[PDB]
Parts: C-alpha cells; structure tokens; sequence
C-alpha cells in the first residue's frame, strides 16, 4: 500500500534552520506531485508548499514564501522541505501528501497523508522527562519536567491496549510539560519515548 | 523530376543542364514557406531552412562518397551538416556585396555615415522588405542571431536587443526619415533603379550581376562599408540542393545531383545563366578565383558570419522581418520593433500569452526590459539558471552577522530552488538586521543524552537527572556515563 | 487563495440521528470548463492523519459508507451524516482545491449518550519524587459521560481531561496537586472530592 | 465620480487577462487632474496598490507584479486598462479601480465596485474547451 | 480474457420499486495489492454510446444518482436500482478490466404501466409506388404499452415495431403488405384488422 | 468538453481493407491510452484493440489478432485502426474510448466514448433509397430498397421532434432494407440521409 | 498416477512465474516411459498444448510461447517445471499438468487438477507493494 | 579520495553518475573524452623465458604441444587477460560503427567467441591451464620459472626485473590464423584546483613520468618527450604492436556490469560447471540493461534448465528489453504475392509499417489470405414537384450512369448531362 514517512522534526532555536524529509513507498514517486501541510492546535490545517512531479512547478504559502524551500529526489524517492528563519508561529505538525494525477479531469484532492513530524521552535533548551510510578484497580506513571512536547507512552511494549488512558500534556508554571498515563487492571511496566531528547525509559509500577 | 528554385537564380541554365540529362524545373514565389506544407523532388535553397526540414523529416538524408567529400570545400560540408549527418549537397556560397556605378562615384564610401552626404550631393537604395539585406547593418555593431560559443549555438540567448542592433536600426530609420531611402522599395525596384543608373549604389549578391550585365553599364563590387568604425558582417549563405523524402525518383535525383549538375560543365552553364558566386567545388572555384568579383564576395564572406542551421531560424527571420517592416514605415519605434521581434522569437510561449505580451509592450514601453525578462522567464519555465544564482551565492557567503548554520541553510535553499532566489536573498538580508559540544549518553532503566562542552558538566547534568528520578562509571571509549 | 468558514464548530449529538455541518466560501469555486464544484470534505479522527471523505462536493470517495452525503452549491456547502455512529467522532474540514489550497476552521463532532457514574481514585506521590524536592498527589476520575465536573482539594492545582474515546464514549479526568517538600510533610491528611451530575477520596 | 469595472473571472496561471475601468461624472481636464490606478484585495488582507498612473502619464507598480502586469491610461476616453500576463495562484483577488486626487490640505480616494479574478492552479486543463 | 455472464436476459418492472441484475465471473477478479475488485457497471440507452455508472463494483461514478448501487464479491456481482424511473430503460453491462477487457451479455430493462388503447391508421400506397410496379399498404398502431397485438390483412407481410420511448413508455408498430402492381389492380377492398388486449380499418 | 468523433466507416467487400480514424478534442490526447471497441446486435459489446500513451504497448483481441493494427498520431490528435482481410462476422459499430490515467491505482475504467461508425462487409452492391410519401392524424414517408444499413430520417431538417416515430429497418426476401417514419400532427418535409450512397433526399408529403 | 500442480496466481505482464507438477503412484522407469507436459485452456477455448517433453527428453513448444516458456523434467524428484517469462494478457488460463502414455494401440492422457494464471494488465504498478 | 588512477572505462560511468592538450597524444585525450588526464597507455603482451625457448610460438595451437613437452598459465580470475583470445576470432564488447558504440548490439555470443572459449576450456581440461590460479600465483610461477610463457602488461616487468630472469616480450600469438585483439587500457587520473595543478605542472612532467616509471613500468606514457626517449626500448615497441593489433577500451557506462558478466562467464567457463554457449548466454543476459531483477532471474533459470532454445530465449529477452527501454524482410516478402490485388497489398504493407512487432503475425495470415485469393462517381439531381434531391452512383461511363439514374427515377416517380461535373439533372 502507499506509505509516506516523515523525519527530521525536533526542537530548534528561533532563527535557525531545519530540514524535513518524506520518504514515499508503494507507488511511482516520480509521477506524482507532493504537498507539505502543517497543522497546529491554534491554527489548524493550512497548506504550506507544493511541488510538481518534474520539479518544474512549485508553489508556496503566503506566510512562508521566501523562507521555505520544497524539492524532491526522484531516483531515491524522497521529498525535502528546508525551513529557514523560523519564528515562534511555526510550531506545528508537518505532513507530506500526494496529489493525484490530472485533478483537473477527475477532481481527486490530496488523498494519502503521512504520519507527520512535530516541529517546535523556542529559545529554551530541551530536558529529559522524569518518570514517577503511582501506587495503586488502576496503576500508572507520570512524566514530568520535559520541555519538548512529544512523549509516546506504551505499556509492556504494547502488550496491552485496553484501559490505557494517556492524558494530553499540559504546560506548567515553570514552562515544562507533564502528563500521567494510567491502566485499569483487575508484570506491568510503562515505556516512555521522547524523540527530541532521544529518551527511552522503562519504569515498573509496584505498590 | 521536379526542381524548385528561387526566381533570381539560374533557372534557364539548370533547365539546359537537365535537358542535357525528364527534368522539370519551376521557380514559384514564396517557395521556402509552401515547401514544408506541400510536403518537388529536389529543392535548391540556403542551408538555414534545411535544418528545420530535416527535423520535420521533409528532407531525406543523403549517402555521400569520400571522394565526393574531397571534391568540394570542407566548410561547405560542415555548414550543411545538422546533427552530424549530411542532408544536402553544397553547390554555391553566396555573400552580399556593395555594387557601385563608377561614373556616379569613383570610389565607394568606406563608412555608412558618409553615404548621407553622397546622397544629398546626388539630389544608394536597395531591398527593404527582406531582412536578408537589412541584417548586415544590424549585425555590424555587434548584433547577432544566436550566441555561438565553443562551437554550439545558444537558443536561450538572442542578440537582436543589443544596443548595437538598436544603433544600426536607428541609423537605418534615420536614413529613411531624411528621404534618403524609400521605405516602400523592394528588390525589383532596386534592380530597375540600378540598371537605369538612378541610384549610385546597391547591396546585392552575385546573381544580380548578369542582370546588370544586361544593362551595359560599368559596375564595381566590393566589401560593404563600415558602420561606426566596425566592418559590416553580412550573413554568409550556402545554396545547396535537398531531396524530398517522399520523392519516387530519389535515386534518379541523387545520381542527377552527383554526376551531372555538380560537374564543371553544369556549374559553368548555370554561371553563364546567372553567376552563382563562390562554388563549393575546388576546380571551378580556382578557375573563377581570378575574377575580382568572386574575391570581393569571399572577402565579404570572411568579414561576415556563416548563416546557422538551427530549426529556430525561420521564425527568427520572420520576427526580424516584421521588426524591419515595423521600423520601415514609421508605425513604431526601433526599440519597440526589436522588443516585438524578441517576443515573437521564443516558441514555447502560447499564442494567447504572446498576444498578451505584445499588448503589454504596446501600452507601456517604460518597463519594456522588465516585460522582456518576465517573458523570458516564462518561456524557460514552459521550455520542453546561474546568472543571479552566483550573485546570491557571493552575497550570502559575505554575510557577516549570519552564523555558519544559517549560511549553510540559505546556500542549500539557493542551490535547491533558484527561481525563488530573489525573495530568499531579501529574507537573509532581513535576518542580517535582526542579528546585528559533545553529546554525552547516560545508560530505573533507560538512556538519555545531553550536549555538554566537557565531561564534568555532563556528569553534573546526569547526576542531577538521576537525582530527580531516584537514582558511576565513565567511558571515553563510548562517551558514556553508566549508573548502577 | 479562498477563505472557508465552517459555521457549526463544536457540535454534540446522540447516536442515531442526522447531523448537518455547513461551510461558506468567500468566492465561487465552480470550474467553468466541466461545471464541477471543487470542494472536498475531510475527516480527521484524534491522533490520526486526515482521511478523504467526499470530493467534488457531491461524489463520495471509494470505501466510504453511504451515510455521508455532500450537498450545496454557489458559496454554501453542507455535509450530512444520516446515522452518526459511535466511532464517527472526529473533526471535519471543508477544503477547496481550485485556487491554491486552503482548509476550513474545522467542526468537531461530539457524541451524546446517557450519563455515567465516574470512578474516583486517589494516588499518592512516590518516594523518589518526594526526595527530589517536590510532591504531587493525583485525583483521577474515569468513565463519566459529562465533561463538566468540579474537583476540590482538602489539605494552584492542574486539571487535565482526555479526549472522549470512540468505543465507550465517556471521559477521564486527572487533577494533580503539587507542593513543596516542606509543605508536604507539614500537612498530614490529603483529600480530593468531586461534584458531578452522576464523593470524597481521602488518604493519610 | 463613478467608476465602473469590466472583465475578470477564472484564469489558468500563465494566461492573460485584461481588466477595464471607466470613470463618469467628471469633466476631461478635471479627470486629467486625478491619478488613476488599480488596487487589489485578498480575503483577510487589506487593500494594496498593484498599479498606478499619475497625471504626468508616468507609471508606478508594486514590486511583486512589475513586468508581469501593465497599466494604460486613455485619458481622452476617461478609460483605463490593466493587462495581466503570466499569472500565479497567489494573484487571485478582487481588483478595485481607484482614483486619487489632492485637495491641497489632504488626499481623497474614490473606489469602484471591483471585479473578481481567480487563478485555477489545476494541471490537466490546458487543452480544455471553453465554449 | 475473463468473460462475464448476466443472468436476466430481460426484465420488466413498474416504476417506483427495486430491480436487481446479477452477473457471474468465471474467476476471481480481485487485485491482491489494492484489495479492490476490478469490475464496472455500464448503462447504454438506445441509440447512444455506453455511459459509466459504477466502478470497483461498489464506488459510484460522479454525477450518478444515489438510486444505483453496486454490491457483491467473489464471482457474483449485483447492480440494484432502488427506484426505477421511466427514463432508466436501457441495457446494462457488467465489465471486468483487470485482465484484458471483456463485457457482459447485456441485460435489458423494460417498463411496466397501465394498459393503453392503440391508435389505428390505414395508409394506401402512393402513385410513384404505383407506376414503379410494386404496391405497399401500411397499417399503423401507435401508443400501446402491452407489446402484444395481432394484425391481419384482408383483400408476404412485414411487421416492424419501434423501441419503447422513455416519456410515454408505449410502443408503435407498422404492418406493411407488399404486392405487385397487378395484384393491386385485381383486388379492390383492403382491410387491416388489429386485435389487442386493450378494430378494422379499410379502404377501397 | 471531451469529444471523440470517428470516421472512415462504410461498405466494403469481404477480404478488403479499411482504415478507421478517431479525432479527439478537449483533453491531452498525448497522455491517455485509447481503445477500439465494436458492438454488434447478435454478439454485443466486446473489446477489439488497445494502444498505450506512447504507443509502446499495444494489445489486440483474440479473434482480431494479426488482422487489425492500432496506432495514433499525438501531434495530429488522431487514433487509427487498420483492418485487413475482413470477414463477414466483422459487421459492427466501432467506438474509440479513453483509458484514464493509472487505472491500477484509482480504478477508473473506460469513461468517454465516441458516437461510433458502422462497418458492414458483404458481397452485395450499395443502392440508393427509394422514398415514398404517405398521404394522411398522422403522416409519414417510407424508404425502400437500400442495402447499406444507416439511413438517418428527420423531419423539416429537425424543426419538429414531437410525435416522431422512426421504425427499425427490416430485411425482406430480396436482401434489401426498408423502414417507415411517421409524425402525428393535429409544411412538412421528411429528409433521409444515406451516407454510404451519399444520398440526401428531401421529400414533401401532401394529400 | 496422481498429478498435483503448485504455483500460480495473479501476475503483472512482463513478470515471471514458475509452476510445478508432481506425480505419484508410479515407479521411476514407468513415468520415464511416458511423456509429460503442460496444457492450458481459457474458457470457451479447447485444450491446446504449450509444453511437452518426450521419453527421450526432447522439448516441444507451441509457436506462440517458444522461447518465452520453458519446460523441464527431473526424473529423480518426479517433478516437471514450467517457467513462464515475458507474460502478456493473452496467457491467462487454467494450466493442466498432463501425462501421455502409450498403450500401443492408442494414446492415454492423465490429467491434474490445474492451476489458475491471471495476467493483470494495469498501469502504474511498477512499484506497488505485494507482501503488504 | 581526491584523484583516482585507473583504466578509462569506469570514469565514463563516474561522469554519468556525477598547449596542454598538445603536450600529449591526441588519441589519449580522445579516449578519455574531457573528464580525465591520460597518464599511461597499457597493453598486454606475451612474456616468455629465453632459456625455456629460443623463439615464442606464433599460433595458439602449438602452445599445448610445448606445454605437454614441459611436463602456459596466467591470471584466469580477471577477464581482462583472457579477453584477447575471445576477441581474436571476431569477439567484440560493443559494435563500434561510424565512431559510435551501439549498446543494442553485443557480440559476446559470436561463433568465434564460442571457438575461443571452447579452446580455453580444452586447455583447462587437458591440465595445461590452471582454472584457480590468479595474478599473484602467475607472477610467482614466472619469477620462479615454472611457466614458460605468460600474458602480462608492462607493470609486471619491474617485478620480473626483481627476479633477474631473462624475459622476452612479444605480440600475443595468432588464433586460427587471426591475430589477437587485446583491450588497450589508459591509466588516467579522475578528479572527485590544487590537485588538478599538481597533476598538470608536477606529475605531467618528464621527471615525474620517469620517477613513476622507475618504480613500476607505465608502458606507453601520454607525455610526448618521455615516449620519444623511451621508444628505444623494444618492450614498449611490442606493447604498441599489441595495442594497434588490439582495440581501445570503451568509455560508455555500460562496461562495469559487462565486465562482471564476462567474469562470471569465465568463472563458468573455466570451472567446467557450464558449457561455453550457456556461459555466453548467461553473460549476455547479465549484460542486458533494462531487464528487471525478477525478469533477469527468470531468463537465467530458463537458460539453465533448457539450453535447446537458447537463441529464442535471447531473442525474446532482447525484445522485452527493447520494449522496456525508456520488418525489412517482411517488406520484401509482402510485395511478392502475385494473386493478391493491389489494394490489400497496400493495406497489409501499411499495417506492417504501422506496427513492426506484429509483423510475424501479419505475414502469416497474409499467406492464409493468398491461397484464398488464388470508375467515375456521377450525381443525379432531381428537381421535381414530386421529388427534390441529389444522389450518387459509381459507373464506368455516362451511359451506365444514365441507365442507373433513369431506373432510380423510374422507381421514384427532361434529362440533361453536364460532363464537366458529371451531373445528370432531371426536371419533372
Ligand atoms: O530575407 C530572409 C531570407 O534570407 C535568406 O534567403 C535569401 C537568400 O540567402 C538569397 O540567396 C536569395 O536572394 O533569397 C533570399 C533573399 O532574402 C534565408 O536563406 C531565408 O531563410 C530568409 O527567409
Ligand atoms: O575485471 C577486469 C577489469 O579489466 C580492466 O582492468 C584491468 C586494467 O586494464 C589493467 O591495467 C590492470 O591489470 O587491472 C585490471 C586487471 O583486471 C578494466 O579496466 C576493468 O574495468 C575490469 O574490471
């Protein structure tokens, strides 16, 4: 099946530069146009950039024109977005999408979307999360003091998925984030992954 | 066998040659444009159109013979070569020359600027409809059809808008305005005037000589006069014979070309009918090398440039023709005419887009260069850039307040998308106004990384991290703190 | 560029009936050559990439059910769900792809049901967190339909509510009370009580 | 001074489009005392000037549209045109005929009704008929 | 190739209710990578080129009314019209486009309605026919739905009946009696007698 | 609008050759594959030939393999089908149809079809139709003794189309064809077109 | 003698496919003395021969598949293999492993269950996933 | 790496993947044509031991007799050294026609190549030649005098000079009366400004060339003066004799896999695991550029398990490769059907020119037709009160058209004839 995978996201200081790469598989990449689309909680979906199949025609968003560059490498099936002079309003999640062939004849819009990468910009520095198990039924663990938002939490390496309640992160008064993940039960370990801090932590919860 | 040639050439002589060899010859007007749409067995014409004919497949490739290659001059063979193959058999080399009446003037003027004085004293005129005769004045001051670099022609570059071409066309239209030169005259009127002795000078090729030989008046040929101290550079044409690809008598026509007309008696017969000028064959050229008129024609050819063979020439001629006509009657200025021709030249523009650009140049000449640049950019975009790119490169590499990471990012963006360079540069400039470590790993079970300038700072950070999470060995070899 | 505005925004409904979400365009997006209106409806489940639902404002994408239907013309378009299902809670965007590419504000489809009694848990801080210099007690409520619920603390608290799940269609909430170390041992008993439409949990 | 617009619609990028504006309710010399131009407005942004012709007959253009756009003034017929060539999807907007005159102590503007222009960024519609 | 067999050769129905037309394949036509069954349903009105109705055996083509639906899998596929309309009379073909291209045998859809009395006309031969040497006399029946009627000639006969029109949904037929000129001269009185479920016309 | 129009059809003897042309307008002809599909009353729809976009791939039917040849001229926007050694079973109406882009990814089948040209193969010779008026309420005209099938019958050059009843042609014992067309009324001229015989007849019907 | 086929399915034109046939209930010299080959049949068509190998090991091919197809007989493993390369949509059919044996007076044919081969002519499928 | 010193075959693929001229020989610059600076020109030569034999053998057939008298070996692993025997009898890597290389034509499967390879495997099976030996073992054997002859380039000479044994260099012996055609390699430097200048004004000097040649003999140097002062050495003369008897190596990017293919064939040919024809077919299949891995593997298996139809398999693979690349006999044959009337002959030839790949079908059914095989259009205008219209019929003359039109009028209820437009007008 058609699959798109994004990479290159993370935390960068304002005014710096970043590169996002989207790898496509399952179709002839050298024949389809590509879109870069970003989404934020306070901004929502908005198209950012577009490149044609043969890289001859490229279009950019009004608010990103002159800073972002879209390109593609057909032989290795890759799509590149170079972002420069980043401002605080660019914190979002980025997806690469595929535009169908001859949409002026069949009217098919952007159909396949990638998983997306979270790009965040801020002057503050990153910090690894602090994990704390909770004494019990329900049991869980909370991650606390981690500045970059993405923290994927699984239980027993994905062995159990029923009753897994992972609350969204909230911003604290110190500028850091914290969230608690719980599981309802009648060994249980919770694994947290923090990609900007590259932190994998396995914590066992016991009374 | 059907043969089509121009009307000013030796049709009767070629007819006699064919009768010696049945062979039918005709000289229809405007033959060079009806030939591509009709498809005669063989056609005699200049080498410029044969490139487009071969590209369209209208002309069949000819199998040559090495001895026949050695029979004629080499540059004629290279000039008739398109994409490394031979399509036509070179016959004659024609270059324009200045013909003067000795009684009217003892010596031809060396410069074009002296011609108004001579004409005013008389109170020179020649064909104006054809761009062929007008082009030497345009190209004397540096104008060119296409950039000839390292042995290939640059289609993307056109020299009809150079300041030298503008100066030449303004000089010509100034001669028109001062009543020295009639804007409505053509080849027939020029020939009639020169045969009657009304005009003291004319610009013409070898074929006119026989006609003026029928006038019984002394005539002298020489190199065209210089313009602003620069010698004129007329285009050098090669009259050659091309074979129709759909001709049912292809081999008969090929044998006719090889064995009968490209021989001494055929060339001498057609020269008796109408002087063909410099013939590509060695023996007859050496026989006629003693004639001073052929020497003057050769001098003009060396002073000039060999006419190219790209299929993008025909429309070029068309464009130049229109511009010259637009320059001739005073309907519009020289700069406007050259701009219109330049717009007409590039093929990839759509007809609606071309008409829009024509109107754009019509209603606003103050921004003509911007319109031309935008039209050229659109043409290259739709074509089936390094100029500004190097300038942007050099400007960014000199940026003093930009750190290395941002400079590398901007350089990568410039190398990656050049068409948006002009915006990106400005953005970099904007940033210029605003701006005016080893990763250590920790191996509660888990791994972390932090960026630190030295081992002890990372040790302090890792000890703090362990303190907050309820938890020492250090390995330079793996750059790793391990806690147990 | 053409701006699209979606009127209903957040909307709650019970399972079984129809819902109509409309969006208005600033300019007409009718292509003249083929007389086809260029507008699409996209559905995005929580934590998911957008999935195409309808294109050309009337045609249904392959694989979608027949309950979804698109209608409208001119500058006003509507998307109608005949029978909203428990896994239909998502965000619906109307997006035009005639001139450039733009998306609407997004309307959130919320699901109504019967009220449920929450389950309350009190969770003590762990000792490694204690010796770190701060303390945090957790008061958790699980499986209640109505998001509205008040939590009070007995001895500056942070409340986090999760997104309603598609299967069960109730909510979970967690209130964390954080304090300093010395403030943690100066008090002895800690309690969290909750007032809800559908109770105090205390510990020493 | 009433301004009436004409032209507009849907255009494929790289195409051409001609807009016209006619002024009424003013005499010839008084209209030659005005500066006449074209503004444009996109949904969510303020009106910006895309072309202008003063009373001297000189032209002034926005930086992003110089070369691609031209503006011409037929002052004898109270008439003005804007020719747009090599369009882009970002050029979709409502175009406003605008008349500016100086009142010594201040400047005054007259705005027309305006015309809608949309650029359709499709790909396979180049051959498409129009009927 | 993969040829397809459509079960109903022809089916008659009144307007307003559902019709089902099924067709069978000799082998599975399910593409493995796409998990999509490659089959389409086409409609061809009389005297017109075929028009695409359904593709992928479930997806509905753009502009197709919602009444047409496609279903089935394996080797059996069905097209269902929920509410047949009078202008829906046509020939329907199921066609696979996975391996080569083949079309079904074609199913004809008729329209049932109330009985209507035929209109009877009698038409004698013209004089150019007379002097050409052969005579042809016509009896015409117009606007009769049931498509059952007998015609007899009283003093070698060809009957031609048109196609059921979309608007009226009735039929028209002509019976031509062809003889030589002499055969015309010997006999004097010619009558055509037409009997129908829902009369004799003569001339001298 | 997409428009496909075929030409070249007619009446030819068995064992002869015939070239069919199809002109396309309203779309990029140099990008879509083309199909030739024939239909007969006794056999129905079947696919005859297919040509890819760049003419690199061509497929033929089982029964027409080795006899028919498909090609296309992209600059002239034309599609050609050459039939040689025709047999009596080839009497049918031919359409040129378009194949949508990437049907292995989107699944769109043959969508746009032309009007179709009728090719009939037989040893008999063509003959012009004989038109006879019918004195009258209804009135009409009948055409007799014309071997080639297509005869388009209109009334007053298409001025009126209400009450028109044109009956299908019927084979008599003589091997010719005949059909009667009438209109019911409360001037009238009936026009018959016989393309293989190049016959245009306008006959006025009066009592 | 019981014959069983293995391999087949759906394949893009220009691909390759290897079908195998295994025979049981026979001694080595016995089915050595009988020729072995591959037949194919499309619906509405008759039984046509695409591959054959005689008792002496000589291979016979139909003119439409000669060079494209290949038949190989391994006595020791009792296996015949048909390798099909450069496939076209005309080649989709039901394939039968077949044994030709001589009863002196006439010929006798042993038939297998057969396997389905579907050549699916389709655009934009050069890089489509198959294991997915 | 900055600069790579190697033979000129791979620099072409590297470039594809991404007064000074007068100082060197022109063909050296033409071979690297610019992408590399020629340094040395190397060609293989036959090096024999003077004490072993007075004069070298002139033909390959005599070498087995001399070897069995001893009771020839060289580097067998690299195709480079074994290639001259294959190329002697017409074998060519690519067809060099009018100065251009035809990638579509590959001559490895020629009959002369088969003869050369079968002679090589005959040497192998007769124990005259070692199948597993390599360059190092051959050098050691020649240094110790184990082998009487060897095939080697100039570079090994210094190593032989370290062995102090008398060695004579000559042209490779003729095969079946035809001299060998060894590949001529150009050892040149390819850059991945300072390195370029260091190559130009320092390395490309007489002192630099002589310093490099002293360590290991470069053979024919690209520099003119060092060539002139080194041409006195007869070994260089023998190397150039082999070079002119040989063919220069191509610069196209299609060589590397080609080399791989040939290597595999040699490894297949020497070890005896497969016959010469099958090895050549495998090499040809590997050479084919546009075949997919699955398609190539299928063709390899088909060639492996049945060699009877190898020619047909190769033809089908070539057809598929040409089909996936990003008739004349039929033309002559169609014109020669006697009974076929002119019309269908043009129809068939139009189909033939229209679609060449169906020609084998179009020919055959034409024969199936052959045994089976073995006028002015006038217009009537009726201007009548009963009938108004015009019709057409084809007739051989105005008289037949007149009867036909009169009959048509007779069935349909003053006649004039305009010959200029062939129109009969009848007015009622
Ligand atoms: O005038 C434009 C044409 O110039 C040349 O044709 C010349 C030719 O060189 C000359 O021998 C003869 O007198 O005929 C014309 C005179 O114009 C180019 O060869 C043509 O392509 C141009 O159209
Ligand atoms: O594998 C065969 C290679 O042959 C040549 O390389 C030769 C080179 O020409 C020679 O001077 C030296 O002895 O090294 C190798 C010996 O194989 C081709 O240049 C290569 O492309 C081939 O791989």
């Amino acid at each position: 099946d058609v699959q798109l995978v994004e990479s290159g996201g993370g935390l960068v200081q304002p005014g710096k530069s970043l590169r996002l790469s989207c790898a496509a598989s399952g179709f002839t990449f050298s024949n389809f146009g590509m879109h870069w689309v970003r989404q934020a909680p306070e901004m929502g979906l908005e198209w950012v950039a577009y490149i044609s199949s043969g890289s001859t025609t490229k279009y950019y968003g009004d608010t990103v024109k002159g800073r972002f560059t879209i390109s593609r490498d057909n032989p290795k099936n890759t799509l590149y977005l170079q972002m420069n002079s980043l401002r605080s309003e660019d914190t979002a999640m980025y997806y690469c999408a595929r535009r169908p062939l001859y949409d002026g004849d069949y009217g098919y819009p952007m159909d396949y979307w990638g998983q997306g990468t979270s790009v965040t910009v801020s002057s503050a520095s990153t910090k690894g999360p602090s994990v704390f198990p909770l004494a019990p039924a329900a049991l869980g663990c909370l991650v606390k003091d981690y500045f970059p938002e993405p923290v994927t939490v699984s239980w027993n390496s994905g062995a159990l998925t029923s009753g897994v309640h992972t609350f969204p992160a909230v911003l604290q008064s110190s500028g850091l984030y914290s969230l608690s993940s719980v599981v309802t039960v009648p060994t249980y370990i919770c694994n947290v992954n923090h990609k900007p801090s590259n932190t994998k932590v396995d914590k066992k919860v016991e009374p | 066998l059907v043969i089509w040639i121009n009307g000013d050439k030796g049709y009767n002589g070629l007819a006699e040659v064919g009768k010696k060899f049945k062979v039918t010859v005709e000289h229809p007007d405007k033959l060079e444009e009806k030939f591509p749409q009709v498809a005669p067995d063989i056609i005699f014409w200049a080498h410029d159109r044969f490139g487009g004919y071969a590209q369209s497949g209208l002309l069949a490739e000819i199998t040559p013979d090495k001895a026949f290659q050695d029979k004629l001059y080499p540059f004629t063979w290279d000039a008739v070569r398109y994409n490394g193959k031979l399509i036509a058999y070179p016959i004659a080399v024609e270059a324009l020359s200045l013909i003067y009446n000795k009684d009217l003037l003892p010596n031809p003027p060396k410069t074009w600027e002296e011609i108004p004085a001579l004409d005013k004293e008389l109170k020179l005129m020649f064909n104006l409809q054809e761009p062929y005769f007008t082009w030497p004045l345009i190209a004397a001051d540096g104008g060119y059809a296409f950039k000839y670099e390292n042995g290939k022609y640059d289609i993307k570059d056109v020299g009809v808008d150079n300041a030298g071409a503008k100066a030449g066309l303004t000089f010509l239209v100034d001669l028109i305005k001062n009543k020295h030169m009639n804007a409505d005259t053509d080849y027939s009127i020029a020939e009639a005037a020169f045969n009657k002795g009304e005009t003291a000078m004319t610009i013409n090729g070898p074929w006119a000589w026989s006609n003026i030989d029928t006038s019984k008046v002394n005539y002298g040929v020489t190199v065209l006069p210089t313009f602003k101290g620069q010698p004129s550079k007329p285009f050098v044409g090669v009259l050659s014979a091309g074979i129709n690809a759909a001709s049912p008598n292809k081999e008969l026509a090929k044998e006719f070309l090889e064995n009968y007309l490209l021989t001494d008696e055929g060339l001498e017969a057609v020269n008796k009918d109408k002087p063909l000028g410099a013939v590509a064959l060695k023996s007859y050229e050496e026989e006629l090398a003693k004639d001073p008129r052929i020497a003057a024609t050769m001098e003009n050819a060396q002073k000039g440039e060999i006419m190219p063979n790209i299929p993008q020439m025909s429309a070029f001629w068309y464009a130049v023709r229109t511009a010259v006509i637009n320059a001739a009657s005073g309907r519009q200025t020289v700069d406007q005419a050259l701009a219109f021709a330049q717009i007409l030249i590039m093929p990839n523009l759509t007809e609606e887009q071309r008409n829009g650009f024509i109107q754009s140049l019509k209603d606003d000449p103050s921004v003509s260069k911007e319109i031309l640049a935008e039209a050229k950019k659109l043409n290259e975009h739709q074509a089936p850039g390094s100029g500004d790119q190097q300038s942007a490169f050099y400007e960014i590499l000199n940026m003093p307040n930009l750190n290395e990471a941002q400079r590398n990012g901007f350089i990568q963006s410039l190398k990656d998308d050049p068409s948006q360079s002009t915006n990106v540069l400005g953005e970099a400039k904007k940033l210029n106004e605003s701006q005016a470590v080893t990763t250590y790993k920790l191996v509660l079970k888990g791994e972390t990384t932090t960026k630190a300038v030295d081992a002890e700072t990372a040790e302090k950070a890792f000890k703090q991290y362990a303190n907050d999470n309820g938890v020492w060995t250090y390995d330079d070899a793996t750059k790793t703190f391990t806690v147990t | 560029n053409i701006m699209l505005t979606q009127s209903p925004s957040s909307l709650a409904v019970s399972a079984g009936e129809r819902v109509t979400m409309s969006c208005k365009s600033t300019q007409s997006i009718l292509y003249n050559s083929n007389q086809k209106t260029y507008l699409a409806w996209y559905q995005q489940k929580p934590g998911q990439s957008p999935k195409l639902l309808i294109y050309w404002a009337s045609t249904r994408a392959s694989g979608v059910p027949d309950r979804f239907t698109g209608s409208g013309s001119g500058t006003d378009f509507t998307l109608t769900i005949n029978s909203v299902q428990p896994e239909d809670l998502a965000v619906y965007y109307c997006h035009q792809y005639l001139s450039a590419w733009t998306f609407g504000g997004g309307t959130k489809l919320e699901i109504k049901r019967t009220v449920a009694a929450p389950s309350v848990f009190i969770f003590p801080p762990s000792d490694e967190q204690l010796k770190s210099g701060t303390a945090s007690v957790v008061c958790l409520l699980n499986n209640f339909y109505p998001r509205e619920a008040k939590v009070q603390w007995k001895v500056n608290s942070q409340e986090s509510v999760t997104e309603q799940d598609s299967k069960d269609s109730t909510y979970s909430l967690s209130s964390t009370l954080t304090l300093s170390k010395a403030d943690y041992e100066k008090h002895k008993v800690y309690a969290c009580e909750v007032t809800h439409q559908g109770v105090t949990k205390s510990f020493n | 001074v009433q301004l009436q617009e004409s032209g507009g619609g849907l255009v494929q990028p790289g195409g051409s489009l001609r807009l016209s504006c006619t002024a009424s309710g003013v005499t010839i010399s008084a209209l030659n005392a005005m500066a006449m131009g074209w503004y444009r407005q996109a949904p969510g942004e303020r009106r910006v000037m895309v072309a202008a012709v003063s009373e001297r007959g000189n032209a002034m253009y926005r930086e992003s549209v110089q070369g691609r756009f031209t503006v011409t003034r037929d002052f004898t017929n109270k008439m003005v045109s804007l020719q747009m060539d090599n369009l882009k999807p970002e050029d979709t907007a409502v175009y406003y005929c605008h008349v500016l005159e100086d009142r010594v102590d201040s400047f005054h503007d007259y705005w027309g009704q305006g015309t809608q222009v949309t650029v359709s960024s499709l790909e396979g519609t180049k051959h498409h008929h129009h009927h």
